C-alpha cells in the first residue's frame, strides 16, 4: 500500500491538487470530506458551514452529478 | 465511501 499521493508526499506540508479539495483546495476538515468513486474527486460536502449529521462508510457516496447521470 | 490514507490527524 502507497499514500494516495506520490509525487507531493514530500511537499505533502504544501497544498497540492492531486490531494486537496478539488474546489477550494482547503483543508478545513478533510477527514469529513467525502470522495466520489467513480469520479474518484472529493467534493464541499463538507466545506459547506452545515456538516452531515452522519457520513456513509459502508455505502459508497457518489457525487450528485453521478445520480444525475 | 474512501478516505485519503495521509490525514493532518495521525497517530503512532
Ligand atoms: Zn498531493
Ligand atoms: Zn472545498
Ligand atoms: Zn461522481
Amino acid at each position: 500500500s502507497g499514500p494516495s499521493c506520490k509525487h507531493c508526499k514530500d511537499d505533502v506540508n504544501r497544498l497540492c491538487r492531486v490531494c486537496a479539495c478539488h474546489l477550494c483546495g482547503g483543508r478545513q476538515d478533510p477527514d469529513k470530506q467525502l470522495m466520489c468513486d467513480e469520479c474518484d474527486m472529493a467534493f464541499h460536502i463538507y466545506c459547506l458551514d452545515p456538516p452531515l449529521s452522519s457520513v456513509p462508510s459502508e455505502d459508497e457516496w457518489y457525487c450528485p452529478e453521478c445520480r444525475n447521470d | 465511501a474512501r478516505t485519503k490514507q495521509t490525514a493532518r490527524k495521525s497517530t503512532g
